[PDB]
């Protein structure tokens, strides 16, 4: 599990 | 005129999501990194598996090879860095130093430096032979999405969340520019150093020259994640990029306009590169898909 596979949550 | 690129090769083997794929410079080798926690080396030609490298103790967002192709560096979310001597597989050395996940990392051209970026917010640089951070610049107020050195390692640009890219000079960590507002999400120099091409999650691309924007690509997605981004040079001269359409894109440099489209997989396309000397592009995507595909052109 990493962060790059993870979304950035934008609104 | 157009590239056209076709599906050669699938190097399936990663257990999750996969997050960056790198040619080695000497053009042999695919170096490639995953959530699964383990880096594997594949030929750059042929797709073959050559092997499977393990160690760090959680998912890896980025590695990146040294200018000899003897080494890779990794990041991983077990806060660490590790600098690996890919003919044995085996780990030479651990740094530690960030406070939180580690997100990006590349060599100098001499290699004896490596520069990180992190979630923690800062930029850290690291002497490859001792293993010991020599600087930590407080880059950023939001985490570290990319950091990349110039062509004669005197400048490192950064990109981060908090809608910044800056250009650093390495050896006296002076912010020498900062170039709307939206996530940067990726950044690097061009194969010679003059231009940076940037991400922002507003689903834009851009070549900076001055701190001026000369070109603006879309017509693709990002909006959530750090997508890697790269200039092609080996055939004509195109942008190359993943896509959360699942999609490979490619423009003309020149122009801006789309020219191909590259459809196999099955996830967000988080990593794409180019081949140094052959027209071969790899792209590599996320938990749903957790391949890898060769791509090659006759331009």
């Amino acid at each position: 599990g990493c962060a790059r596979s993870e979304p950035k949550i934008l609104t | 005129v157009k590239p056209n690129y076709a599906l050669k090769f699938t190097l399936a083997g990663h257990t999750k999501a996969v997050s960056s794929v790198k040619f080695s410079p000497n053009g042999e080798w695919l170096a490639s990194s995953s959530a699964d926690k383990l880096i594997k080396i594949w030929g750059a030609y042929d797709g073959k598996f050559e092997k499977t490298i393990s160690g760090h103790k959680l998912g890896i967002s980025d590695v990146a090879w040294s200018s000899d192709s003897n080494l890779l560096v990794s990041a991983s979310d077990d806060k660490t860095l590790k600098i690996w001597d890919v003919s044995s597989g085996k780990c030479l050395k651990t740094l530690k130093g960030h406070s939180n996940y580690v997100f990006c990392c590349n060599f100098n051209p001499q290699s004896n430096l490596i520069v990180s970026g992190s979630f923690d917010e800062s930029v850290r640089i690291w002497d490859v032979k001792t293993g010991k951070c020599l600087k930590t610049l407080p880059a950023h107020s939001d985490p570290v999405s990319a950091v990349h050195f110039n062509r004669d390692g005197s400048l490192i640009v950064s990109s981060s969340y908090d809608g910044l890219c800056r250009i650093w000079d390495t050896a006296s960590g002076q912010c020498l520019k900062t170039l709307d507002n939206p996530p940067v999400s990726f950044v690097k120099f061009s194969p010679n150093g003059k231009y940076i091409l940037a991400a922002t999650l507003d689903n834009t691309l851009k070549l900076w020259d001055k701190g001026k924007c000369l070109k603006t690509y879309t017509g693709h997605k990002n909006e959530k994640y750090c997508i890697f981004a790269n200039f092609s040079v080996t055939g004509g001269k195109w942008i190359v990029s993943g896509s959360e359409d699942n999609l490979v894109y490619i423009w003309n440099l020149q122009t801006k306009e789309i020219v191909q489209k590259l459809q196999g997989h099955t996830d967000v396309v988080i990593s794409t590169a180019c081949h140094p000397t052959e027209n071969i592009i790899a792209s590599a995507a996320l938990e749903n898909d957790k391949t890898i595909k060769l791509w090659k052109s006759d331009c």
